[PDB]
This record gives C-alpha cells, structure tokens and sequence, in this order.
C-alpha cells in the first residue's frame, strides 16, 4: 500500500482540490476565476505554499527565513501580476473583515499569555516602551520627510505617525514561542513585549488622525485628541467588566468547558473589535480584548491551557490570510524608482532611530545589555497597522481634489509599503534568532 | 472655477517658423499645465504634463516652458503634421478646466470669395420650398460678412451658414449660405443678385 | 500597443436615457483611472468625471452631477456613462481617457475615438436632392436625420472644385451643400451628377443636373 | 459564586446573545429582521428550543415525544405567523443548500454504521424492502386519488410517487440509536433498515420524474425511467472508486488522521450531493455517499469510531436546521379545510397499505413476529423527499398556465405536506417506542 | 379590511420608462400573487401578468413580454411595475389586483384605484377660455397639456344645464367643452363666468361670458 | 388564445326588473368564468368566481348562472347602484381574457336634442381660430345624427344621472347647423 512521501503529497492535494470543489459546489460562480471565494482560496493556499517554501531555504548559517516572508511575497505576486490578478479578485470588505479576525485571534493570544505577577512589576517600563519609541520616531520621520522628501511639516508628522505602530501579528506570535521554551521568562521580556504591542495603535492611529484633521483643515483637533482618551477609557471599562464576566460564569460544573470558554472569548474579542469600528472608536476594540483576555486568564488559573492550544490552532490558520490580504494591499505602482530611493532611506533612518530610542527607554528597568539589545531589535516589526492606515492620506487628498496633496498621499503609500516590506521580515527573523541568545533561558 | 484663458483662437503660422501657444489661468497653479492635441479628424493625444515634462514618443519640436500662471507651448518648427487645436489643461484642483483650445491656420496670400449666386431651381417651387443659396469661395482669411439684399431690403431671419475648414491644399476657405423663405416671397421677385 | 474603443455615434429622443462604452486594450485596466471628457461643438472640452476601475469611486464634475452615471466591468473591461434626461445641449462627443492615478505627474495619456451623441426627436427621411444650375453647380442636399449621407460624384466628377460644406442641423434637417467647378468649354453635355448615398433610408438617389 | 439551573440558562442564553452580536457586528444589515442570516440564525435556535421543550412533556406513560415535532411545529409557525414571517425571511438557496448538507451528514451517518457481514446475508429482503413498499402504496395512493380526490390516473400516480418514500432523517438517527445499545443487530435489523433508506428516492423521484412527463406530455419516458437506471450506476461506479481511495490513502502513518478522514467523508459527501444535482443527476449523490462511506468504514475496521463520534456532533447541530426548514416549506394555505379531509383520508389508508405491504414483503427473510412488525411500523416516516418534490408539480402546472393542472397539483402539495405531519412524528415515536420491546438485544 | 393604494397619474415621453407602485395594507403581502391589467380607454381590460412576491417569479402575457417588467418589494408592501419605450398605446389605466395562488378558485376579488399614464410630447401649456354666445353658453377651453383643468362656473348656474363633456385629447392637445342652460328671461344682465382653475399653469382665468 | 364575446355592450333596463347579462366564450370554459363590476367612477370589484359562486360581501341579487360554453349573470332587482359596466373573464388557459363590457343603460322616454349652433366668437377671429360648436343635449336614447348645411371633434356625455338623458358636443356668414 502507498506510503511516505507520496501518500503525504497525494492527500495533501486530494484536500486541497475537494475543499475547491466542495465550495464551488455548493455556491457555484463565486468560486470560478474572479470570484470572491476564488480569489479567497487560491490566495490562502498560495500563502501558505509560499510560506513552506520560504521556511525551506536555508543555506547559510542562520535559521531558515520566517514563513511572513512568504506570505507577503505570495500576496504580493498575486496583486501584481496581472494574469494572475485579473482571476483573483477579493472585495474590499471581505479582506478588511479577515484581517480584523486575525487580529482578534493574535490579541486574544497575547492576552491570554501574559504573567501577572510579573506584568505588575513592569509597570513604568510597559508604558515607556509603549509611548516613547513611537512619539521619537514619528518626530524624527517627520524631521527627515520635511527635508528628503521635501514634504510640509503636518505631512511630515502624517507620515511620522503612520509610520510608527509596530504590529502585533508579529510580535506576539515569536515571544509566545519564547515563552514556550521558557527563554526570557525570568524578568518578564514576553509579557513586557506582548502587552506593550496592544497600546501602541492607539497612540499611532489617534496621531495620524490628529495631523490629518490639521493637514486638510477639517474638523477639530480637540476632538480627535479627546478620541483617544475616550478609547483608552471604553476599551479598559469593557474589557473589565467583560474579563471578570467570563472569569466567573462559565463554571467548573459545566460539561463543555473548553468550548464555551474559547467560543466565549473569541467571540467577545470579534464583537468588540467590530463593533468598536463600526461605532467610530477604532483602537479600543483591540485594547478591550486585550484587557479581557488578561482577566480571563488570571481566572483560569491553569485551566486556560487548551483554551490557547485551539486558539493558537485557530491562528495557525489565520496568519496566512493575514499576511497574504496585507501583501495584496501593496502594489508595484507605488514602489516606483522616481524616489523610492529617498522613501527607503528616511523608513531606514527612522527604524535606526526608533531602536535606539527603545534601548534607551528600558536602560533602569533592571534589564541586562543583552535583555536591552534584544527588546530594542524585537520592537521594529510594522506590519498591521501600516496596511490598514496605509492610503487613508492618499484617499482623503483624492476625495479633496486636490494634487499636491495628492503627491504627498503618494509618498506616504510609498514609505508606508516600504516599512511593512523591509521591517515585518527582518524583524520576526531578528526575534527569532535573537531569542535564545540574549536570553536567559530558565531550566 | 480656475478656468483657463487662451488669448488666441486662431494664430497664423508658415510652415518654417517657431509657434508660441499662450495659455493663461485665473489663478495660481504651480506647474500643473499639462498640454493637449486634438487633430482635425478628432484624435488628440497628450503633449506635455506637469508644464514642461515631454510626454514619451512625441517628437522633441514641442517644449512646454513657462510657469506661475502664464505658461505656453512651443514648437521649433513646423511640420505640416502641427495643424491641429492645442488645449491646455489644469489639474491643480478638483474641477479639471481646459482651456478654450487654439486652431493653426497655415498663412499664404490673400484671396477674394467667388460670391456666385444660385436661384431656387423649378424644383423648389413644385416641391413646396424656396431656397437661394450664395457660394462664395476661396477666400482668405476667415474674414466674411454675410448680407442680404432681397429686393433691396435686409431680412437677418431664416438664413443657414456652414463654413469649410482650412482647405488642405490650397489653405483656402470656403462660405455656403442658403436662405429658406416662403414660396410667395420668391413669387414677387425675378432677378436675385449676392454682393460681398 | 494601448488603445480604448467606444461605441459608435447615436441618436436618443430628448429625456431618454444613453449608455456608453469604453473597452480599454493593451494594458492592465484595472491599475488606472478612467476619465470622461464631453467636447460640445464650437466650445473647448468639459471634465466629466472618473471612475477608479479597482474598487469603484467616482468623482464628478459639479456641472454634470446626476447627469452622469459612471461603472466599470473589470471582467469585460469596459467602462460605461449614463446619461438620462437628455436634452438638446448634450448632444456633443464624448471621450474616454486613461490616467495614472499613483503616478505623481500623471494625466490623460491615451485617449478614446470620441462617441458622438445627437439628442432629437425627429425620424429618419431621404434626403431631398435638387440640381442647381447658373461656372459651378451644387445639390443642396434638404432635411434628413442621420449622418450617413456621404454625399458623392460620379468617378472623376470629384477631381477638383468638390467642396462639400459640413451638415448643419437646421431644425433637425440636416442639410449640405456641394459644389463642382468646371469650364464652360467641358459643359456642352454634362454626366456629372451627384449621388447621394443616405443608407439610413437607403435612398441611393442621383438627380441627373440640367443645364438649365 | 453563581452555580446550579441560573448558571446554566445564563451561560446559555448569553452564548445565544453573542453568537447573533458577532454575526451581526461581522455581516451587518443581513443579521437584521428581515435579513437572511437573521432569519436562519431565528429559525435554529427556535427549532432547538422546540425540541427540547416538546422533549421535556411527558404525562402519560409512553415515553416523551420526539423533537423532529418540535422542530416542525417551530418552522410551521415561523412561517404561518404573520408578524413573525415578516421578520424571518431565508432565501431559498439558502434553505435547499442547509437542508442538502444535512441529508448528506445523515447519509454519512449511515453508510459508516452499516455491517458488513449482516448486509451479506440480507441481500433480497433489502431489495424487496426498498421496491416493494414504494410501488404497491404509490399504485394504492393512485387508486384512492382517482376516486376520492377525482384526480385522472396520470395524476394519481404522481401523487402516489411523492407519497412513496421515506426520509433516512428520521429513519436513520433512531436505528443507529438502536444499534449503539445492540438492541436488534443479531439479524442485522439496524443494517437492513439504514440501506435501504438511501435507495427508495431513487425509483421514487423517477417514478415521479416520468409520470409528470407524462402528464405534462413533455419529453420522452424512455429518457427519464433510464435517468434512474444512469443515476444508480454513476453513483455506485462513483461511491466505490471514492471508498476504496479514501480507504486506502490516508494511511496509519498520518498525524492528523481522524481530522484528515473526517474531512474527506464528510466533503466528498457533500460535493457528490450538490454536483449530483448540478449536472442533472439528482439521486446518485446519496447512493454515492452511501456506497463510499460503507466502504471506508470496511477499510477502517475499527478506527472509524471517532469519525462517526465528529459526524455525530455535527447531526445534532444540524438536524435542528433540516427539519426547522421542511416545516418552513408548508404553509396553512394548503390544509384549508376545502378537502383536506379526503387528502387525509387519502394519506391514511396510503399509510396502512404501506405497512401491510412492508409486513409482507419481510415474510422470508427468517425474522420472528416481532422483527416484522418492528420493521413494518419503522418504514412509515416521510419527511425529506417530499417537501423536495411536494410543490413541484404545482409550479409546473404553473407555468404551463393551465388551471385544472393547478388545482391538481394543490391537491398534490397538501397530501405531501400532510403525510410529512402526521408520518414522521408518529414514526419516529413508534420507532423509539418498539425497538427495546420487539428487538432482541444483544448482551 | 383590504385596500391596494397605487401611484398617481403621471406624464411620460414617448420612448421614456415609466415605474408604477402597488402598495398592499390589510392582509400578508407575501401570501397572495399581484396581478396587473391594463385598461386602454375604449376597450375593455386585458391582462398584463403577475408576481409572486413570495420567491419574484413573474409571468407575462406574451404581448407584454419585454414592455413591462415586474418587481416587489417586502418590506416596503409595495409592488412595481416598470413600462419601458412607452408609445401612445401605452397610455392607458393600469390597475393591481391580488390572486390567492393557493386557492382552488381563486379570483382577483380587490383591485387598486387605477393608474393613468399619458404618453406625449408637449408640456404644460395654459388653457385658453373662449366666452362663446348665440337658450346656453359655454367657453370651450381650448388646447392644455394637463389633465385636470376642473372647470367651473359660480354657484347657482350649476342648478341646471352644467353638462361638462370630457376632455378630448386632439393633436395632444385636450379640449374641454362645457355649456350652461338658463332661461331666455333671465340673461338681461349676467354675472356669470366660468371659473377656470387649471392648477398645473395656475391659471384661474375667468374670461367672463356676455352676449353678443 | 380565448375569446370571451358580450352580444350586448348596452343594455337598457329599469330600476325596478330582472337583467340578464350574457357573455360567451370562444372554445371551452369548464366553469372558470370570473365575473366583474367597474362603475363609472372606475372602481372595479369582483362580483362572481368560478360561474357561480358568489364571492363574500357581494349582494344576493346577482346570481351568476349559466354554464358549459354561455354564461350569463342575472341581477334580482336593481338599484341606482347597480348601473355599472360588467365583465366576464376566463382563467381557463394561460392569456386571461376579459369581455368587452355591458353598460347598463336606465330606460326613461325619448327625447330630442336641442341641436343649439354656436358661430365661433368675435374674440376668437381676432385670436385667429375658426371654430364652429354645435349644442344639441337632453336627448334619448343615444342614437343621434349629425349634419351641416354650412353657408371634427366629437365629445359625448355620460348618461345623466337625473333625468336619463345624453348630451352632444360637436366642433369644427350664414352658419346653420341641423340634425
Ligand atoms: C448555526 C448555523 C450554521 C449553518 C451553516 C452556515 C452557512 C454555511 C453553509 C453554507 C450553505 C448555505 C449558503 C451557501 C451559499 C449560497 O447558497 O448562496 C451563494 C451565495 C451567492 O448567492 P446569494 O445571492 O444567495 O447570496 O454566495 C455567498 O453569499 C457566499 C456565502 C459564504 C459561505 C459559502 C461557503 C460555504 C461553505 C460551507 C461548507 C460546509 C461543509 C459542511 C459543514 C459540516
Ligand atoms: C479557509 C478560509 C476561511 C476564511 C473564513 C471564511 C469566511 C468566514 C469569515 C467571515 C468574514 C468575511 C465575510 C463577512 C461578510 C462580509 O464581509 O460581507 C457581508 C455579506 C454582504 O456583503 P457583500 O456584498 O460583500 O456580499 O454578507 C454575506 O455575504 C454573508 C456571508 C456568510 C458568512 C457571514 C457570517 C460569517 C461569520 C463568521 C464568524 C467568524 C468567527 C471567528 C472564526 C474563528
């Protein structure tokens, strides 16, 4: 009877082939060459066969490349080929609304991963890991822009802002694998990082707001101020009251726990963030889930273990719709050569910078220089929150009609893909190799 | 409403000299001034964007100079090729304006219209329509007036005019008019005379 | 090689609607921007409007708001107007042109043919030839509604002095005026008369000229 | 802390909450009164409130009334209350999609519990128990149709042939109860009655198929009888390549071998169904299930248990939506008291002649007294096939315009609507009832 | 009870598209069929086709086919009916009826209020009164576009003798005629005049009869 | 496709008698012929499914008889508001078919028209109009005849809802106008 590689291969793309076909079956034209589940489909397998190939390569002496690579790349060849484009098509709301899920799911993980006893006595060092490195880098992008790119100051400080939230869809993912081996949970550098991931969109998202209202005139900047001091305080009171509901309710005497307890908590982390979108409040969603997913864990003493086994089965197959839709979002067009030189070189710059202001912002934090080196390389990874924000400038110059705001929106989009591009892989292969160096691995 | 004035709608030009369009606009548009062709059977292709950037595969006789809020285009030489509208456009914001566009008459000599006249035929009468027509033709320039002498009075009502763009070979001109009046008022004339 | 076909010329009653066609060759349709130009006759050219062929925004010109419907199929790669309530003055040509819109000097590189649009209600007639006699000789081609008529002479008839004035609308009667020029000494037995070929109506008529 | 009945309902409830919340904050407008989603997501959760409420009573001393009536009765009042109708509306794609799924997991179902070495020595008597019945109470229910109801004969049949097959949803999920206490597999009554389930819509759709050709005098007979004939060999030929690949290839070896061999079953059962009847083929795709799952489940001897564990769980998810649906599909306009009370009439002795014809027909096969009766009183219920087909004689008189052929086949449309009544319920009662009495059970 | 309210009259030009609505109170709209019937003035009703505004499966008589076509709306209880390329044969009364499709018997057995649709060219024009003398008098209003010129005189001369014949539509031009009949004895002195109150020109002309 | 002829499309009858509405189909009707009432003012109610059933609300008066291929329908006694316009209709096959209508005409004594001639107003030579309007109302029953013995639009009235009369409407040195 078969058996090896060839029984592994066959049935791999015997599923692979049945899933298509089962799909097609039941919706029928949807699942054809520029349908939406067409495009869905191919897009997640090709994702993932990138990511395996990727993974594969290794010749020289460090590890072999991350599987985000692969999925970008993946997405990437499928938006800008145009044969291959032309057949798959996936509307906009339904790559927006998979991306959000994902980013539900790795919040949910993070959340759940934390320490408490060890979060508690990180406080100071959270918020300035958290704040500083962003606030300095966003100044000195926008500091570079105002003189390499020739850009005004409140377009400078658009891109500054939207140019510095790190992602924690790559971030998470890495220290959970560290935590998993035991490798720096010691002074607490995972849960440090992880939940240092979560506040950052929140100062990112409300500057770019901010400055964009300032740029096109419109508005008040009190008000989009006052926004992220109002998503801070929602996302904290419902994540409370939502965290030490489902601390308590779903019981030990109840027959399915498990599945109760991780349908509960995906779900709300869903709700939240989509229903924090829909009502205007993008930021506090993610803050929420954070909060209540913290809580929840602190309930489930040690009982939460097979809640992240199938939470974490969940993301293992959610990343490569992730990376493959936000390597779709970037197109050949903006990364151009009439000055993609100059948008490499301040996105360079400002990551330099933005690592040196991370080393320095956890210098009396009791850390040692090889803790400090490593939170200082593990903190540039960028890619979420760059895609999600990426051409909002673009769009709003367009919507105004006029063209050098148009250019400006350009150059934004330009270093924006340009970030994600050079930072989220880099950044996961520095984490990756990183770790169990400057770590201190206990037992 | 940044709409764009070009001072002249009709400019001479031999075939061996250098052309300047003028194009002015009622505002102040950095650079954005992109120029356009449009030939007689209808075709029009971009000429220069973004004021003096030459637009790939057209020939290097056009140069798009000049900024602030007077720009213009040139040609070096001219090419029997050149006839054409040229228009200039802004994109500087949002409602984009074309200018009023400008025709290059080739200039030669002077002509005088033929002004032949053209009684309605015996098969106007039994149709039931009366139409005298004027044909005037090979003139140079485009400057004609139209008038009407019947029985010595002037009537400025039921008269139809077409005129023939810039003849090609020639770069003459040609006036058609015809004047559709009732039957009777034929019936009280004989002799029909067309002056100019 | 890039190139953008659109509809032929038609003819819609005053308040029906007309829809017309862009089908874009040659390039990737949906990485650009797709504008609408109206050119009345005698006036210079009006912006209409865009439509973004990847995720469908439009924007519109204020003068032509409501009056322009902008769509794209990106499987047939066409793009399509609408234009309902038509009225007298939107009769004029129409183009289609492609534009960059993540290029920082973009414009309108390559346009449409232009889509001619007649707004009236009247119905098709055979053209109405007279010969005209005194040296020269016209036709005078009367009302008619199309614009086929590509009016001719026999073989030879055309060499010179064939000045065919455009048709004029005159009152949805559209009318030319031809014109020969010969000697006196060759019109002692004259073959040249003028064939007029309307097809709409298909009225291949030839009015024999006399020399009156 | 919270504990007891109050935990329990509140956990519920709030699960049922959330789980409409995240639809809605996901899709939107469509999980909304009047929407779709919103309509589905209504209809499950009243059938499954139904059910249990109609499990709950029980006075007198026969046991507690099954929940396919509570499922029923909560569709029918879906659909036949006004205000209610209004707000949930389920498009028909939608609908015939669910209610195909459903019919392939219960398909599944059966064709892994089936014995092997019984269904060898039972070959005749499955055969004359999936003909026999059918034709004698279709040619029973013509007869009665032309007298009673004053149908002509080409008619009658019809109506006899919509009336002639009995739903594996209800047959199916009682005797696989059965065979897990091992109450009557010794003779192999569970095996007998799950087989023969699966091949009695096939002569029936085609008896049916052909009779209205013939009354609508359209096509050929010759081409649709050999329809059913081309319908039995495609499936057959179909399910035995599909169950030898299947049984064969994801082999010991594998990880993920429950996962993988669940998947297969439960897609390739779906993609036969729905292809089946998108290339004009409808019957084939349940044989082909049949044949494949009994196949697969001979190559695992044993390992097959968890498979049928997960397809299990997803029968008690789903049946709430199978039979919330059939009961949707009948509304009150069609048991108007004109004649419903020759239609019933009609129904009933249709009924009693298919049990004294089902006795029969089991006479040699070695079974005591009461095997055959417990096999003549189990092969009553009729739920699937003919809310499938119960209209569509009335949308073809319909469109051809006529109006005596409308009347026919309102006629038509209430018999099926009334056997489906008052034949499943009262079969899967008399099923539950008399399996431990008349059954032999087996240690 | 159970009515069915539809749209108003409404004018359209030849060529044009023309929506009409249904709306149903009263009963379940999804469990009855909508069935239209055009009513051309002179002859008598003819069916036009039907909706099941249960799963929108329409049928059509063959001579509609293409000239209407048939929606519904749940949730509004609203059901329309779209006439395109309209022609003077389209003007007419169009009505909505409701049919129990599950009904052995079933019937219309409730109608709407009638939907006159007008197909012309012309467009509001004011009436024009015509004082006509010689026992009677009337003013015969003359050309007007819109329909409902309600003519009327003073009160008191419309004891008697205030026959108002029907609007006439000639040359798409309709032309009231009324006439007042009062005794020879009793016109030495008339202070009657019938009041014209076209509302669509708002032209409340008097035009005041006196004779001659 | 089917169809259904009335033989009368006026029938005169008293306010006080029996009436009986005729309408035949073309082919074959088994019973599927639907009856219906428009009055004047244009509202339409179904009167009569399938022959004979009376539909609910509708007054015993009208009994739907008749049957096989001629149908008829019969009214008891009458009334003011049974004057209308009835219509037979057919569902049998596909086109549904509706009759041309029976208008029920009130009998009264016949009359004769006034035949009054209107010579156009000076006021509408100045405006540049030419029209002639000839009178003639108050006549029974609807059978006129119009003629001119000079030196066309035609309106008529409904039936008068007083006296049962008509009126005629006709447009067009010594003008005369007769009939
Ligand atoms: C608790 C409720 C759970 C019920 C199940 C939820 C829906 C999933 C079942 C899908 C079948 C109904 C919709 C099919 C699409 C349609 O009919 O209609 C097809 C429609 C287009 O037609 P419409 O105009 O009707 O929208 O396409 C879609 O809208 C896409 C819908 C997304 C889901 C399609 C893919 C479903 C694949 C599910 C595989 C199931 C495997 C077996 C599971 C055990
Ligand atoms: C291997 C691929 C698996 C990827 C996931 C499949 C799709 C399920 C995710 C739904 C999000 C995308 C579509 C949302 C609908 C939309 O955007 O668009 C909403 C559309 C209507 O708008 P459109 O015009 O775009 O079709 O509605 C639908 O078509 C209904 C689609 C059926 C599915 C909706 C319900 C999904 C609920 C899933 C809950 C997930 C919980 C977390 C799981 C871990």
């Amino acid at each position: 009877p078969p058996h090896g590689l060839l029984d592994r291969v066959i049935t791999n793309v015997t599923i692979i082939v049945l899933l298509w076909a089962v799909v097609w079956s039941i919706t029928g034209s949807e699942c054809l060459p520029g349908g939406n589940l067409f495009g869905i489909i191919i897009l997640f397998y090709c994702a993932i066969i990138g990511g395996k190939l990727l993974g594969l390569i290794k010749l020289p002496t460090l590890p072999p490349l991350p599987s985000l690579l692969g999925m970008l790349l993946a997405g990437f060849l499928i938006r800008n080929i145009p044969v291959i484009n032309d057949n798959v098509q996936i509307k906009h709301k339904w790559s927006s609304s998979l991306r959000s899920i994902a980013l539900s799911i790795i919040l949910v993980r993070a959340g759940l991963g934390l320490d408490s006893k060890a979060l508690k006595k990180l406080k100071g060092v959270c918020v300035r890991l958290s704040m500083g490195p962003c606030i300095v880098e966003a100044c000195t992008s926008a500091l570079l822009a105002h003189y390499l790119l020739g850009l005004p100051w409140q377009w400078g400080f658009i891109l500054g802002f939207v140019l510095g939230a790190v992602s924690p869809a790559v971030v998470v993912p890495s220290m959970l694998l560290l935590q998993g081996g035991g490798y720096g949970v010691e002074k607490g550098v995972p849960t440090l990082l992880m939940a240092a991931g979560s506040f950052d969109d929140i100062l990112a998202i409300t500057g770019f707001n901010t400055c964009l209202g300032i740029a096109f005139s419109t508005g008040s900047t009190v008000f989009n101020v006052l926004r992220g001091v109002l998503e801070v305080v929602i996302g904290v009171a419902t994540g409370s009251v939502l965290g030490f509901f489902i601390q308590y309710f779903p019981s030990r005497d109840q027959d399915k726990l498990v599945c109760k307890r991780t349908f509960l908590v995906l779900g709300l982390s869903v709700l939240a963030v989509f229903s924090s979108v829909h009502f205007g409040f993008p930021g506090s969603g993610g803050l929420c889930t954070l909060v209540m997913a913290f809580l929840a864990g602190m309930g489930w003493t040690s009982e939460k273990a097979e809640v992240e086994k199938i939470i974490a089965v969940a993301w293992d197959i959610f990343q490569p719709l992730l990376f493959g839709l936000i390597g779709a979002e970037v197109s050949i067009a903006s990364l151009r050569p009439e000055t993609v030189g100059l948008c490499v070189a301040t996105v360079g710059i400002a990551v330099l910078i933005r690592i040196l202001t991370t080393f320095l912002m956890v210098c009396f934090a009791g850390f040692n220089l090889k803790e400090k080196i490593f939170i200082s390389f593990a903190w540039l990874p960028k890619a979420t929150v760059q895609a999600a924000i990426g051409s909002v400038a673009l769009d709003t110059a367009r919507s105004h009609g006029e063209k050098q705001l148009e250019d400006y929106g350009m150059d934004v989009l330009t270093v924006a893909f340009l970030s994600i591009l050079i930072t989220a892989p880099i950044g996961s292969l520095l984490i990756g190799l990183l770790g169990p160096r400057l770590l201190q691995k206990v037992e | 409403d940044i709409v764009m004035t070009q001072t002249t709608s009709s400019l001479s030009a031999s075939l061996g000299d250098r052309v300047t369009i003028s194009c002015r606009a009622s505002q102040d548009i950095s650079n954005y001034l992109n120029w356009f062709q449009q030939k007689p059977d209808g075709t029009v292709k971009l000429l220069i964007c973004y004021t003096s950037r030459l637009h790939s595969g057209v020939p290097s006789r056009f140069s798009g100079s000049g900024s602030g809020t007077d720009y213009s285009l040139t040609i070096s030489n001219l090419e029997q090729e050149d006839i054409a509208t040229y228009f200039c456009q802004q994109d500087s914001k949002h409602p984009w304006t074309f200018g009023g566009g400008t025709k290059l008459e080739i200039k030669r000599a002077d002509a005088a219209p033929t002004v032949s006249i053209f009684p309605p035929s015996s098969e106007q009468l039994t149709s039931g329509g009366a139409s005298v027509v004027c044909f005037l033709n090979n003139f140079y320039p485009k400057d004609i007036n139209v008038k009407w002498k019947i029985d010595g009075s002037e009537r400025q009502n039921g008269v139809l005019n077409s005129w023939t763009d810039q003849d090609s070979k020639d770069s003459t001109y040609s006036m058609s008019s015809t004047l559709t009046l009732t039957k009777d008022e034929y019936e009280r004339h004989n002799s029909y005379t067309c002056e100019a | 090689e890039v190139q953008l076909q659109e509809s032929g010329p038609e003819l819609v009653k005053p308040g029906a609607s007309v829809k017309m066609s862009c089908k874009a060759s040659g390039y990737t349709f949906t990485n650009y921007f797709i504008h609408w130009v109206k050119q009345k006759p005698g006036q210079g050219l009006e912006w209409i409007g865009y439509i973004n062929p990847y995720n469908d925004i439009t924007k519109f010109n204020e003068k032509f708001k409501g009056k322009a419907t902008l769509t794209s199929d990106k499987s047939s790669r066409t793009a399509y107007m609408e234009l309902s309530s038509l009225t007298s003055e939107d009769s004029a040509v129409y183009y289609c042109a492609r534009c960059d819109g993540y290029y920082r000097y973009y414009a309108m590189d390559y346009w449409g043919q232009g889509t001619s649009v007649t707004v009236s209600s009247a119905k098709t007639t055979a053209p109405s030839v007279y010969p005209l006699a005194p040296v020269t000789l016209g036709c005078l081609v009367k009302g008619y509604f199309p614009e086929p008529v590509t009016l001719t002479w026999n073989s030879g008839s055309l060499s010179s002095g064939v000045h065919t004035f455009p048709a004029v609308l005159q009152s949805d009667l559209y009318t030319l005026s031809s014109s020969v020029t010969v000697t006196s000494s060759t019109w002692p037995s004259q073959s040249i008369t003028c064939n007029v070929a309307h097809p709409a109506s298909s009225t291949k008529v030839d009015k024999k000229i006399e020399p009156r």
